[PDB]
């Protein structure tokens, strides 16, 4: 890595020089070209859940870390995210899923978006929750507070910090 | 890459 690239990755991320010298030095051992593809991204999520299909959740995943949505993922992005996801605030986690959620990037998480989203989850992985459209309704009854079947950023982001299993879940 | 892991697929 250069010192200018490594000095701006420092500067944008919770890590230090070193750090994402080592994580760089782990990106390109597991990905000799620097340019990780929709295929190597799903071999991630086939790990932690071999016996699913994490296509569809992979790619919703991709296009998210795929921040100049250019069809790869290089170091800068991959870094930029793991920063988020293992070091964010608690916002900050919220603010990263709420722009996975919303597949159409307008300011809201509809119910249909919501229904992809958590089918594609379920197709990678109780009663009450064992259908998508069950968890849905559950996650709209408890966020949709002004009952218009979307969520804003802020419906999202007080409804998740309002369940202590979400809260446990992105600590 | 846990951490990636729980943060996209939470709400499940
Ligand atoms: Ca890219
Ligand atoms: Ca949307
Ligand atoms: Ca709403």
């Amino acid at each position: 890595l250069k010192p200018e690239v490594v000095e701006e990755l420092t500067r944008k991320t919770y890590f230090t020089e070193k750090e994402v010298q080592q994580w760089y030095k782990g990106f390109i051992k597991d990905c000799p070209s620097g340019q990780l593809d929709a295929a190597g991204f799903q071999k991630i999520y086939k790990q932690f859940f071999p016996f699913g299909d994490p296509t569809k959740f992979a790619t919703f995943v991709f296009n998210v870390f795929d921040e100049n949505k250019d069809g790869r993922i290089e170091f800068s992005e991959f870094i930029q995210a793991l920063s988020v996801t293992s070091r964010g605030t608690l916002d900050e986690k919220l603010r990263w899923a709420f722009k996975l959620y919303d597949l159409d990037n307008d300011g809201y998480i509809t119910r249909n978006e919501m229904l992809d989203i958590v089918d594609a989850i379920y197709q990678m992985v109780p009663e009450e929750e064992n259908t998508p459209e069950k968890r849905v309704d559950r996650i709209f009854a408890m966020m949709d507070k002004n009952a218009d079947g979307k969520l804003t950023l802020q419906e999202f982001q007080e409804g998740s910090k309002a369940d202590p299993s979400i809260v446990q879940a992105l600590s | 890459l846990e951490t990636v892991v729980a943060n996209s697929a939470f709400i499940a």
